């Protein structure tokens, strides 16, 4: 998971 | 509402009971809240940013209002820099990114 | 266009006379896009999120087109493990989030  | 961005897109939200301010991620496949005590078990997850993962706790089925508006999912507790609400919440209150 | 949240909203950016994907991200400050050449000067500077900071080049007055519409501002360069359109930007091709 990608939190950007 | 319609919410430009000239400045950052930070919005109340409750849960537990609680009013907090956060982030309207769209960056963000998921919402990431600082540490505070949820209910229920919890499951390991690692999320990547701009700086490398992190480790947090994801708890499911937590009821959220999100700017007045009812979501209940995914919430992960973690050392995140801001309280991020990201698209497994934004898309629960019918957000859309518009130009 | 009206863009759902369903998935990551990415699109296709021209820069520096290169074809990238990036990430419209509303919780993003700045622009960081993987390592490239761009005209001109640049400065270091830090820049943070989950999983902490990176070192990236700032370069000014730079144009973009962003799902076809142009944009002049400043983009980071550098290790990023997505290319991001932050708000510096979003702004100038009149993106809002509405619900
Ligand atoms: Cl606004
Ligand atoms: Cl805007
Ligand atoms: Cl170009
Ligand atoms: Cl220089
Ligand atoms: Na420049």
């Amino acid at each position: 998971d990608q939190i950007i | 509402p319609q919410i430009t961005l000239w400045k950052r897109p930070l919005v109340t939200i409750k849960i537990g009971g609680q009013l907090k301010e956060a982030l309207l991620d769209t960056g963000a496949d998921d919402t990431v809240i600082e540490e505070m005590s949820l209910p229920g078990r919890w499951k390991p997850k690692m999320v990547g940013g701009i700086g490398g993962f992190i480790k947090v706790r994801q708890y499911d089925q937590i009821i959220i209002e999100i700017a007045g508006h009812k979501a209940i999912g995914t919430v992960l507790v973690g050392p995140t820099p801001v309280n991020i609400i990201g698209r497994n919440l934004l898309t629960q209150i019918g957000a859309t990114l518009n130009f």
